[PDB]
């Protein structure tokens, strides 16, 4: 990981500070408030 | 607190010299001088 | 640290910064070298004998 | 995703204390670190993930390769936690315990 940061394959001695170079793509979530409110979609929609 | 949101890639590294070495120096000083 | 700071954990904002790439290297580098003259400064101030 | 709220990050149970009507939480730096949940109101905390970096104690490549890391500030209790190690190579995991 310090190789690949100075971007050379021989480092000298010391102290470095590397990059991140690890990744774990994750997944997602979206939560919204309760649905609840609903329509009057079925008195239009169903009557006789 | 003080450096509690500040960890959006910003930190304070700590002193290499931690302040009881530095004392030990100051008190090699002293110690020189008076005698 | 540049992938921290510019912008929080997310991928495509790092792909985006590898165009620009090397002010970053030379920002952190640049602070770098602060640091160590930091550190010269107390040894030689206080560290003669 | 919380009420139009766009961000990543790590969700946990939080501790801070709300008024009946306030929803979101700001910090010093103005950015959103406390969001309650929508549908069941409790309080949750957000928290960075992904340590930026370490670093490497290494002498010269000339020498040999072993390396050490060092971990700024963090109780070593949760370091695996804390990097994650559970996903890392087992390389890495040499370092990690
Ligand atoms: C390795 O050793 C050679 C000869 O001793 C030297 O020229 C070179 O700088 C060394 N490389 C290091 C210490 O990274
Ligand atoms: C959403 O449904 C759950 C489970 O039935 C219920 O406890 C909750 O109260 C509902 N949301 C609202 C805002 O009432
Ligand atoms: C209307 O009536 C039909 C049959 O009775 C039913 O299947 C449907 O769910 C009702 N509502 C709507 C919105 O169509
Ligand atoms: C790290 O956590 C352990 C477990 O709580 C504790 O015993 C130890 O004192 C902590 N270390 C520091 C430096 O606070």
């Amino acid at each position: 990981e310090t190789k690949c940061t100075l971007k050379s394959f021989t480092v000298e001695k010391g102290i470095y500070q590397t990059s991140n170079f690890r990744v774990q793509p994750t997944e997602s979530i979206v939560r919204f408030p309760n649905i609840t409110n609903l329509c009057p979609f079925d008195e239009v929609f169903n009557a006789t | 607190l003080i450096c509690a949101q500040k960890f959006k890639g910003l930190t304070v590294l700590p002193p290499l010299l931690t302040d009881e070495m530095i004392a030990q120096y100051t008190s090699a000083l002293l110690a020189g001088t008076i005698t | 640290d540049c992938t921290m700071y510019i912008c929080g954990d997310s991928t495509e904002c790092s792909n985006l910064l590898l165009q620009y790439g090397s002010f970053c290297t030379q920002l952190k580098r640049a602070l770098t070298g602060i640091a160590v003259e930091q550190d010269k400064n107390t040894q030689e101030v206080f560290a003669q004998v | 995703n919380f009420n139009g709220l766009k961000g990543t990050g790590v969700l946990t149970e939080s501790n801070k204390k709300f008024l009946p009507f306030q929803q979101f939480g700001r910090d010093i730096a103005d950015t959103t670190d406390a969001v309650r949940d929508p549908q069941t109101l409790e309080i949750l905390d957000i928290t960075p993930c992904s340590f930026g970096g370490v670093s490497v104690i290494t002498p010269g490549t000339n020498t040999s390769n072993q390396v050490a890391v060092l971990y700024q500030g963090v109780n070593c209790t949760e370091v695996p936690v804390a990097i994650h190690a559970d996903q890392l190579t087992p390389t890495w995991r040499v370092y990690s315990t």
